[PDB]
């Protein structure tokens, strides 16, 4: 009974292997234009349900040194938690988290307005940045954490792409042009101890 | 017979430990809330005037907030209780060595020094708040053994104020045994074994009192994860290793720390004799503190405004980050050094992974903070000189670490965090020149013993190369 | 140019995704009756060659926070090094390491002799255990390491299965039956200080 | 003038540090090779006789190998140089306190003690080899300042033998500053500041000498990763935390250590007065050492033979593993406690993750090793009592940790490694009762400062609860 397997446990392992191969496929299909928590949430629920299906059996997890099923499931959980995909789903799962579908709609809106050939479509971008900061503050009072905690990765990379277009490529930031009041006030306040120390020296 | 006398002594040492811990957590809580309020006002005012012009009103708001807080602090200090100025460590050191400067025996001095150090760290000066914690513990211990008994004796009073100074050091740096050896380096007229246990009892109960009240101020009552007002802990990564490649490097860094400590002491000596000669009326002292707070605010703002290094926010590097002229989503980096408290910029310099600091930004911050701390020390405010010295040393120690990481091919042994530690110990031993108490304190606060021998070498080298030029700071201010 | 991809880089990512999905499939097809370094060595060379193909490009690795391609490649290397599959290949790769094909042939020989329905096929098992200890000592002089370093995982699990059959199931170890000389010598040597201390007390 | 005298003193302290390091690495190298040879002979002989009967010839081979090595060691000790027996720490402690026992001023005593401790750890007795390292350093330092000058003076000789004892402690435990405070607890007739620097100079140069020669014996000359003959290092995981749940637990464990230390001292006191009364001729002493080596060999073999806990080999838990009656591929577990050197069974007890030790196997090993170390200590061999005490304490401390892990629901704070550390400190303070030097040594060797205060509490509790019953071991053997 030892070197071979129970046929239902073999079928259970085959089911997990098929589901996990599909998930690794989904994770790398959507690799650089990041849609990791957008296109692979149902496959992730599929994989974690098959892993829960195995441990209701005993031979699959802890009967070898590597525990290749367990370290694969742990790798998918580490990729899930590092991505923080729970913000791209509602608290009851398998939905798309109504805070974020508005953001993806505005992100698509902003890029389609960027497709119009300079600085014309700005208030869409300002609405996007205000929405992103609003979701960042939302991600510290509902889920309590440190300042600057990481949002859901496709949201965060959408905002990454928008800011890299807006600053590094389009070169539009409307600079300050208020240096000379700052330099006037600064040379005044730095000249104030010269006046004080010389006047106290001469008295 | 004598047993009730020794129980009276030990219960008095327990009370001065508990009271010094309560004074330490009072300082930390009020400074944290008030500096949070002030920096939130300024960060909320820079971001309003970042676009659409302005931004000189932000500089005036920063300068006048600094000026108002230090105006309150110096009218309190320079008018009412003039000996409350400075850290008071020279006065306590000569109190233990025997000579009694007047107006240390009053509770008014405790109130003025605690209120002054609250209004000076908040005031934006280059001030550490654990300098005068030793003097506050000393006057608590002296005030316990007085009226408004056989404890008014000068043999009994000196031992109690020794225990109070040890409790001040332990509540300051998180160092119980470091506080013991600080109290024994001065006034070591005997090796009374029961006195050292009294000192260690007050010291350990002060650190545990500060843990308990600061943790109940935080979330968990059961945590106790803040042993002192500064806690640059956890040096037990692979960056803990000191190696035979680095012992002459540490001796050379001690030489540089001793040279720069001599420069600090000499410039402050000429400055303080100018202040004895001319700026000696109380009204002139108040005006001078107002202008130096306004100047450190405006030179911080000129350095922030004229900087181009922009780095994105890693999770806790920036307490109140502002994007001045950087792109969206990237925050300013020089503004992380003047908006962080000096007790957190030191920890960041000890712990950030390499390549996280610009040499130009850190060099400019080092040079300006060196001259600012040298100017701000000899003033009529309640002000330490520890964390200014420790931040100067951590900053140029990190510059040394970046230089060694560039000269070698980014070697494992040339980690800038460890060299920031050794630089901070070098400058604190170059400016102050206490030999063994910093070795035990910088072992205790980092929770590492393998930094015992190289820090001890660095402190000896800094003390020797420093004493061939000019005396230490805390010994110079007994010679005016 | 930012939110979409270069079409050859898209094709390169698609190739890596196909190859890595096949590898995760192979790792879990052969999960419990462990043949990890026996059936997935060419797929591993396929995946590491596509990962080397990407970094000859720049947009695929370090242009997002997660670096899902890089952490996937690092996971396959960690699974490779923990398995120690280099002992199941020759030093020049893509072969089957002639030390170990003899072991797998003898392992199959031993199990086919176990299929003959008690203690009859023993010298095959003793040859197997001698061969396993010989390969363990071979894995400390050619590849210098600590005593008891881990061998290649399918070899080590084959020997695991054989020893669990031979001891926990078949219950055959031919016990010592030499207790009474040991207990005679032990009560003699323990009675020797009683003789010594009493004789020195009575003298 | 006096400057050449102080250079003579410092160069003499440098030579005694270097020579004590060379003697320490000589002991470690010869013990490692000879015990490797002996245990490879026995493991090669048990595996031959495991099947096909026999296995009583293995017991005779173990007993006669132990008997032969200790027969050589005791004919060397009990016939030639009778004061070389024991650890010699009581003789050095009373040498520093003033009284001079004869035959410590000879190089013959150094040769007999070094050869005896080589032939006793190899001989299979319950002996630690860093007991007599202090006496070996002491006689090296005394022999440097003699003939076959103004250093034969008793003021100059006592300070040099103080430096030699400190170098012995530092080469033993890897503790430079621990060696300093060991030398200052005895003969503290002054606080000569230049004497303490001389002591620390010899101490640190002895530890670095042992690093250099042991690392060139190993692969890397540049490594220096063996500070002493015992190095149970790296307590900086999440198992470093001591918490408010555990301070009364540590006080109770100090009580248990003090009680068991009183039991150890009392049983050894009755045993050693029996040895003074009757077994006092040298030939009877040699025969008694031969029988006790044969008995510890055969009770180790009875405990190995009659054990059923079998665990597979994790990568370095077993040095010379033998499968006696376990299945193939699983090795014996009780044989991992009698075949490991006692300097490695302590490290394993400090570092193995929880659930890696049977309570029945460890309890049987604890009980038998307790009575074996108590019997073996008062003998005519060159033998410490440190690592016997430290292994007894680590073993019952780990049993306490397993009990606390069972009573609570396998809590994070009830890690058996930390309680093994506190048990080892408890028993070493119950049997020996040195107060502060073990606090610094057990801080230094573990490289953790947060184990300063709880180890200090445990040592005080063990000393107090121990002294209400019977004096300490090293003080009892000046009172016969
Ligand atoms: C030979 O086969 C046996 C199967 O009986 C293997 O024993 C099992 O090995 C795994 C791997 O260490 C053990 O899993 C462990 O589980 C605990 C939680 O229970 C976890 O904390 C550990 O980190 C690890 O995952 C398992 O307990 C152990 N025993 C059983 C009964 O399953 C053995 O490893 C095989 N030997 C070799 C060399 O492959
Ligand atoms: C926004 O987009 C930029 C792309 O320009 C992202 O910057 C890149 O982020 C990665 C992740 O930290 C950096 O990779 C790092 O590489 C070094 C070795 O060079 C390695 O030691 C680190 O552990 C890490 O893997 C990369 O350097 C960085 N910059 C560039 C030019 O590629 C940025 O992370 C994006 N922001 C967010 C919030 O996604
Ligand atoms: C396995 O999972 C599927 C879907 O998650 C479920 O329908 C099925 O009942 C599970 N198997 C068992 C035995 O519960
Ligand atoms: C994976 O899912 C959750 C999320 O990390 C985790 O708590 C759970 O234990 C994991 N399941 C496994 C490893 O089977
Ligand atoms: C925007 O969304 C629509 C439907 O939601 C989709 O057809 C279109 O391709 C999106 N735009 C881009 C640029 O992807
Ligand atoms: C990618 O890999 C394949 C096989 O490893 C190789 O034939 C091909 O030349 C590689 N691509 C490039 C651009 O080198
Ligand atoms: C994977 O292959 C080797 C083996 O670990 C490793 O050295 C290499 O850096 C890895 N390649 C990657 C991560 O691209
Ligand atoms: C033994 O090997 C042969 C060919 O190598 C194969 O056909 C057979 O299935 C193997 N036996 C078992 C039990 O797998």
């Amino acid at each position: 009974d030892l070197p071979d397997l129970d046929p239902e446990c073999r079928e259970l392992l085959l089911d997990f292997a098929n589901s996990s191969a599909e998930l690794t496929g989904c994770l790398v299909r959507s690799a650089r234009p990041v849609r990791l928590c957008q296109t692979c949430y149902p496959l992730f629920q599929q994989v974690v349900s098959k892993m829960d299906n195995i441990s209701r059996a005993r031979s699959l997890l802890m009967a070898d040194r590597m525990q290749i099923v367990v370290i694969l499931s742990e790798f998918f959980n580490t990729t899930w938690q590092e991505a923080n995909c729970a913000n791209c789903l509602t608290n009851n799962s398998e939905e798309l988290s109504n805070s974020t579908v508005y953001f993806l709609n505005l992100f698509n809106h902003t890029l389609t307005c960027f497709e119009h050939n300079c600085k014309n479509c700005r208030e869409a971008y300002k609405t996007l940045s205000s929405l992103y900061s609003e979701m960042q503050k939302m991600n510290e009072l509902e889920n309590k954490a440190e300042p600057g905690t990481h949002l859901c990765i496709d949201v965060e990379d959408a905002m990454n792409i928008t800011r890299k277009l807006w600053s590094r490529t389009f070169n539009c930031s409307v600079p300050c042009s208020d240096t000379v009041p700052v330099i006037a006030v600064s040379v005044f306040i730095l000249f104030l101890p010269v006046v004080f120390y010389l006047s106290s020296f001469l008295h | 017979a004598f047993r009730t006398v020794e129980i009276k002594r030990w219960v008095i040492c327990a009370l001065i430990g508990i009271l010094t811990g309560l004074v330490a957590c009072f300082i930390d809580i009020v400074v944290e809330n008030l500096a949070g309020l002030k920096y939130r006002v300024i960060k909320g005012n820079i971001d309003k005037f970042t676009e659409k012009g302005g931004l000189s009103f932000s500089l005036l708001l920063w300068a006048t907030l600094n000026a108002a807080f230090v105006l309150v602090g110096s009218v309190i200090v320079a008018f009412i209780e003039p000996v409350a100025a400075g850290s008071g460590i020279p006065q306590i050191k000569c109190f233990l060595n025997g000579v009694k400067i007047p107006h240390v025996v009053r509770l008014k001095t405790l109130v003025i020094k605690v209120s002054g150090v609250i209004l000076s760290v908040v005031g934006g000066l280059a001030v550490g708040k654990e300098g005068p914690m030793i003097h506050s513990g000393s006057v608590i211990a002296a005030g316990i053994s007085q009226g408004r008994e056989y404890f008014r004796r000068d043999t009994e009073k000196r031992d109690f104020v020794s225990a109070g100074a040890a409790a001040g050091v332990s509540a300051a740096f998180g160092a119980p045994v470091g506080g013991v050896l600080f109290s024994l380096e001065e006034g070591a007229s005997f090796w009374n074994q029961f006195l050292t246990w009294r000192i260690f009892f007050a010291s350990m109960i002060s650190t545990f009192t500060l843990n308990f009240v600061l943790s109940i101020y935080h979330g968990n009552m059961w945590d106790l994860s803040s042993p002192g007002l500064i806690n640059f802990g956890r040096f037990d990564s692979e960056k803990m290793a000191y190696t035979i490649h680095e012992i002459p490097v540490f001796i050379a860094m001690g030489v540089v720390g001793g040279v720069l400590g001599a420069v600090f002491n000499a410039l402050n000596y000429w400055l303080t004799m100018f202040r004895i000669r001319y700026i000696h009326r109380p009204c002139l002292q108040v005006i001078e503190a107002v202008l130096v707070a306004a100047v450190t605010a405006t030179v911080a703002f000129v350095l922030i405004y004229s900087s181009r290094d922009c780095q994105p926010l890693q999770g806790g590097s920036m307490s109140y980050p502002l994007q001045l002229f950087c792109a969206d989503g990237e925050y300013n980096s020089m503004a992380a050094a003047f908006f962080n408290t000096p007790e957190k910029s030191v920890v960041s310099l000890f712990h950030d992974p390499p390549g996280s600091y610009n040499p130009l930004t850190l060099g400019l911050f080092t040079l300006v903070y060196f001259f600012l701390a040298c100017w701000t020390y000899g003033l009529t405010v309640s002000a330490g000189v520890f964390i200014p010295s420790l931040l100067i040393g951590a900053a140029w120690g990190r510059l040394f670490g970046i230089s060694l990481s560039y000269l070698t091919g980014a070697a494992i042994w040339a980690d800038p965090g460890k060299y920031a530690l050794m630089g901070a110990a070098a400058q604190l031993g170059g400016i102050v020149r206490m030999t063994l108490s910093l070795t035990v304190i910088m072992m205790e606060a980092t929770s590492n013993v393998t930094y015992g021998f190289p820090i001890m070498l660095v402190l000896m080298t800094a003390k020797i190369v420093g004493d061939v030029f000019i005396e230490g700071l805390y010994d110079m201010h007994i010679q005016l």
